[PDB]
């Protein structure tokens, strides 16, 4: 509490300092020769504790927090120093714990633009660590995120931006946040799925995610793949072009093997994916008859699961309309 | 959807 007054006072200090010289261009101020990184470090894990952030949320911590961030992003740009890579990193922690189940911090977060741009533009830092923090804010930013969050979201080209970050990731975890948060911004509204779609390689990658091989045996990334590629199967759906990248890799065969899985996320990516992309095509609809689609839709009609449930009866009716030659 | 998270992916190993 006293501490915590202390460290945002510290922040906010330091903000109006680099405010004071970013209109007067008197040295460049340096976060070093102000401690500013313990003191975001130390605000980064008390944000882990629910009662510290409902302290740090009467104190502005997100208005202090945020504007650290963007300051210290216009004023170095995209650096490898590591004081500022780290400063970064506290700060973006601490707002992804700060937007964490909280409405008004979401929103009220999504309309500070200058803090939305500077985050965007990080993702192409070469610090895989900082794309990592910047996927995690935009994830809870973009979930359940309103109107107008929804539009910010939307102009500041966040969908672009995590889609060419996810084909240059090198690290697993880097990819688990980043597709976490396109999970969610695809299933936003039609334009973000058409910024995924437009992306050069990206659903080719996306199909790759579907038979990816996690060396954390996780699923993680099957799952937020498929979940990206179930959001916009529905755009592909009326597109030849995009229904031709996912045949040259075998989507609709993978897909198949998908609904055998034990984890239900899975079967009901697959499940709606499979929906989208069982109308109004002869050609992969009689492919799916052929692969036996059919009878494997059929088990899973009378689950207990809904999305399951749905998904099957809504791709299976879709083929039983639509009965190729025996 | 991809939900909501705390930072705690992001705690230094």
């Amino acid at each position: 509490h006293h501490h915590m007054l202390h460290l945002l006072e510290q922040i906010r200090a330091y903000c109006e300092t680099c405010w004071e010289w970013q209109e007067a261009h008197n040295p460049m101020p340096a976060p070093v020769e102000h401690q500013i990184c313990p003191a975001v470090c130390v605000l980064m894990k008390l944000s882990f504790d629910e009662e510290h952030r409902h302290a740090m949320n009467e104190l502005g911590g997100l208005q202090a927090i945020a504007e650290l961030l963007q300051v210290d992003c216009e004023m170095y740009g995209l650096t490898n120093d590591h004081y500022s890579i780290t400063l970064r990193r506290y700060a973006g922690m601490a707002l992804t714990n700060l937007t964490f189940g909280d409405v008004a911090n979401k929103a009220t977060l999504c309309s500070m633009k200058g803090c939305m741009r500077a985050l965007v533009a990080q993702l192409k830092s070469e610090s895989e660590d900082l794309q990592q923090v910047i996927a995690s804010v935009l994830r809870n930013l973009s979930w359940r995120a309103d109107v107008n969050s929804k539009k910010t979201l939307r102009e500041v080209g966040s969908v672009k931006a995590l889609m060419e970050c996810a084909l240059e990731v090198k690290k697993e975890s880097t990819l688990k946040s980043v597709l976490s948060a396109l999970w969610n911004l695809s299933a936003h509204c039609t334009e973000n799925k058409a910024d995924i779609c437009a992306v050069d390689g990206a659903l080719a990658f996306l199909v790759g995610t579907l038979t990816y091989r996690s060396q954390t045996n996780t699923l993680a990334i099957i799952e937020s793949g498929g979940g990206i590629l179930r959001n916009v199967s529905s755009l592909i759906a009326t597109n030849e072009d995009h229904r031709q990248i996912l045949r040259e890799n075998n989507c609709l065969q993978t897909l198949l093997q998908h609904l055998k899985s034990h984890s239900l996320t899975i079967v009901s990516n697959a499940c709606g994916t499979l929906w989208n992309l069982s109308a109004r095509n002869p050609k992969d609809q009689e492919a799916l008859w052929d692969m036996g689609a059919v009878s494997m839709l059929k088990n899973l009609i009378h689950s207990k699961h809904k999305m399951i449930a749905m998904g099957s009866a809504a791709a299976l009716r879709n083929l039983m309309a639509n009965r190729p030659a025996k | 959807g991809g939900g909501e998270q705390l930072a705690i992916n992001e705690l230094i190993s």
